[PDB]
């Protein structure tokens, strides 16, 4: 019935404070309400700033500018990475630390990157295991490394990428 | 909107600034013919709302500077890296072997009574370790922690956090039908560490690999719950010595002791049968000490004990079982 | 001091020093020229 | 393919934004050479005002740009200034003949354009003639050096 | 599917540009078959279409409020509208507007075409009766030529 | 792929409010506000506010207390004295000012020496112009 996260623009903030006039003395006066609106506006800007100070500073809608900080704490360096995919590492490689590799497991970390129906998983006797893409929404060559990382110790892996089936 | 984050930094607004649109805008609403001047009755009223005004962006930009990895400084700095979910140690005690008490019981080891610093010579031990201070606490934090398992990362992770004595470790993968170029056999992997134990590693191990014994070393331990044997390898086995060659104004003797162990942290921190770069010594000497010091540097590398004649300056690197080392009587300064 | 001036003013022209007063209490330091002391232009739209 | 289709939409929508806006003294550009003239234009320009003319005054500063003032010396016209806005006013300084104000036209005022005989100007400047004509077009300043430099050499 | 919201997308973004950018006028068609009106047919309200205006007469009516006629007096030419008329309520034609103050009186607005006095603008060719071979008159294209003439030799 | 849609809306939520600032200016009563907080007059109101004169004119006597009745004398006239109808055009004796035709002695201000610009020179500017090449 409420939201939890307390952080937000606090609504209607200019006529609060305009409700502390006591008893209509100076309303409509046109000379006294727009020496306070003046100065009650400027607190607007600055209200609505503290939020993007905060919001922004999120991994999920931090630009590259300061992503890069919010990497550099966990050690991924940007490297060659642009932006839309620089995101997708930083998640990868930091979901892997509470995995085991296992055949569910993985559809599910293969799951963020290609949608509902755009990964498929064979598997194979000795140890093969074959990655099917569908709906790649980015340059998979980059993402390869990590790919690898979050598989077993002995995993012989093949990639296919193709649009659609 | 040009005030705030912005994606390429944080901007502050200065002090004249903020007053110079306040009566801007005031002044909109009145027309020019408005006194706005010096001690005017008007100005001074501006001046005490946009003072009070100006310490909320100023408390702003603190906030966000002392969040940041270089800013963080005393208790701000545990809480950043508290955040990833380690903590600074504390007192922590000394060790010794047959003000002191035993460990544990006895019969047909040393643990000291006092919880900190501190009858710590041999044929009367850890000693020191009283507060682990940020400069160590930024590199402590270097490593990293997971529950995972069976997966390259989470073999490290858990050998440099059991393993007592664990110094370094790396991993090499053959996953292919045929030995590599290594001679791994086929399907199989080989780890090699660093200091440690024998029996203890193999523990570990066991909890932490799939239920496929892939393993391939050097010596092998057998371990049982029915029985297997783990495999694993260990390097040691090389020792540098550097000479660094410069041109411009002396750096009297403080210095080269500040360039000296920079230069020992580096190399140092090398992977196994890793590779060194040239460009990245002289990199770390531009960087140890305040630029614009030295016009031409160069850098030399040999092995202890070899012929001065043996200096080269290409880049290096160690075999598969061979860890780089530097330590002090090294790093001979020069004046070209 | 700073002022626009019209596009049709020619360069040529030259303010006398002792016929202009900025305010009720400032006027011109000296005699100023318009050529050679352009500051900011400003070029947007009518102008083949 | 749809990014070109969004361009459209957007462009569309600032040249909208600055048409239903715009100054007064202002006209849009449309996407082709044509350009387009704002509301404000558009009123003022085929013929409206305010009807109560209000006198001139050396301390009063305009923001509307519709009405009309009566300047007076008693040769009274009647002025206004396009691009006034509440946001963007006008200071009435001593006499309206020195910007933004213009005059109410009249079959008097004419009155202010020169006529077609014997005319007195007050810095008129007139298009540079091809070299060597010897035509009763007028020459330009440029045109007469232009020409004199053939002669010093 | 979003590819169907894409398609209408694509064709909604062609209705707007037309209807921003219609020429002087464009008729739009929306999918509901109704017509939607470029920006400057919706400025022909304020045009206030000033062609020949219809000869004025007794009987008829004026259906159009912006429309303009002509009439001429016993001696004078005048232009007439009536902002009240409309459809539904025709404004009855009279005799004479001078008494039928349902009709007011129009004026022009272009003076625009016309050299003002104060640092005139000219374009195309102005020429000049040939001044005496000076002073302050402006001079010609050749009388330059024909007073420098006799300079060269 | 085509989410750059994020920037669009701030483009269609604002053609919504000039169109519907449009609607009531063309279709209003006897007004509307830019973002700029000045007021534009619906046509239905514009026509309302605008001059009109008193149409019947009366005769003159050089007599005075309104800008808003004619007098007629023999023309019509007002007190803004200044006439209203005469029976002379204008473009008769105004100069166009693309391509104009001058008559009998027009003068300009002489510019200063040795300007090379669009501006035009005078008889008595080349005439002294002359003399320095001569030298």
């Amino acid at each position: 019935l409420k939201d939890v996260n307390h952080i937000h623009p606090l609504p209607d903030f200019v006529r609060g404070g305009f409700d502390y006039v006591p008893s209509d003395i100076f309303s409509g006066k046109e000379n006294f309400e727009q020496t306070l609106r003046i100065l009650l506006e400027r607190l607007e800007f600055i209200d609505q700033k503290m939020v993007e100070l905060a919001e922004l500073r999120t991994t999920l809608n931090a630009e590259d500018a300061i992503l890069d900080e919010i990497g550099r704490q966990l050690g991924i360096y940007r490297n060659g990475l642009n932006d839309p995919e620089y995101r997708a590492v930083i998640m990868i490689l930091t979901g892997n630390n509470s995995k085991s590799g296992t055949r569910a497991d993985i559809i599910a970390t293969l799951k963020q990157l290609f949608g509902e129906d755009g990964v498929t998983t064979y598997k194979g006797y000795n140890y093969r295991l074959d990655i099917n893409i569908f709906n790649t929404c980015m340059e998979v060559t980059d993402i390869l490394p990590e790919i690898i990382d979050m598989l077993p110790l002995v995993t012989h892996l093949r990639v296919v990428e193709n649009q659609g089936y | 909107e040009n005030y705030g984050l912005t994606g390429s930094g944080f901007n502050l607004p200065p002090m004249d600034d903020l007053v110079q649109e306040t009566k801007k805008t005031f002044k909109s609403a009145f027309g020019e013919d408005f006194n706005t001047e010096s001690n005017s009755v008007a100005d001074k009223l501006i001046q005490i709302f946009n003072e009070r005004e100006y310490q909320l962006w100023l408390l702003m930009g603190s906030v966000y500077y002392a969040q940041t990895m270089q800013g963080a400084e005393g208790i701000y700095l545990d809480d950043l890296l508290g955040k990833r979910g380690i903590y600074r140690l504390g007192k922590t005690r000394s060790t010794g072997t047959v003000d002191y008490e035993l460990s544990s019981d006895v019969q047909v080891d040393v643990r000291s009574i006092e919880p900190g610093y501190i009858r710590d010579v041999h044929s009367v031990f850890i000693d020191g370790s009283d507060v682990e201070s940020d400069n160590e606490y930024r590199i402590r934090a270097a490593t990293s922690i997971s529950e995972g398992k069976a997966t390259r990362p989470a073999i490290l992770a858990a050998l440099l956090n059991k393993v007592e004595g664990i110094e370094k470790v790396r991993i090499f993968n053959n996953n292919t039908d045929k030995t590599n170029s290594l001679g791994i056999p086929p399907y199989r992997f080989m780890v090699v560490c660093y200091g440690g134990g024998t029996a203890e590693i193999s523990q570990v191990l066991y909890d932490t690999i799939a239920t496929s014994n892939n393993t391939y070393g050097d010596t092998f331990y057998d371990i049982t719950t029915q029985v297997e044997r783990i495999w694993h390898t260990k390097a040691a086995a090389r020792q540098l010595a550097i000479r660094v060659r410069y041109r411009g104004r002396p750096l009297s003797l403080t210095e080269e002791t500040a360039i000296a162990n920079g230069l020992a942290t580096a190399v140092n921190g090398t992977m196994i049968a890793g590779t060194l770069y040239n460009v990245r010594l002289v990199g770390t000497v531009m960087s140890s000490t305040s630029p614009d010091r030295f016009t031409q540097v160069y850098v030399d590398i040999k092995n202890k004990g070899q012929p001065d004649s043996a200096y080269v300056n290409t880049d290096v690197t160690a075999s598969t079982t061979q860890v780089l080392s530097l330590e002090l009587e090294d790093v001979i300064f020069s004046q070209i | 001091v700073v002022m626009t001036i019209d596009s049709s003013v020619p360069y040529n022209m030259i303010y006398s020093a002792a016929t202009y007063t900025i305010d009720t209490d400032y006027e011109l330091s000296s005699d100023v020229q318009v050529a050679g002391n352009i500051v900011a232009q400003l070029i947007k739209g009518t102008d083949v | 393919d749809a990014d070109k289709a969004v361009d459209q939409i957007i462009e569309d929508s600032k040249r909208l934004h600055i048409v239903v806006n715009g100054t007064g003294t202002e006209q849009a550009v449309a996407e082709d050479g044509s350009l387009l003239p704002s509301v404000r234009k558009a009123l003022i320009d085929n013929l409206y005002f305010k009807t109560p003319p209000l006198p001139w005054r050396n301390g009063g500063s305009v923001n509307e740009f519709n009405q009309l003032y009566s300047f007076t010396d008693g040769n009274t016209t009647w002025w206004y200034a396009p691009g006034a806005t509440v946001s963007n006013p006008v200071v009435m300084r001593d006499s309206p003949i020195n910007g933004k104000f213009k005059v109410f036209l009249d079959k008097t005022n004419a009155d202010i354009y020169a006529p077609l005989n014997s005319p007195n100007f007050v810095n008129p400047r007139v298009p540079t003639p091809a070299p060597g004509d010897n035509s009763q077009s007028i020459p330009t300043t440029g045109w007469v050096q232009s020409e004199m430099e053939g002669l010093e050499d």
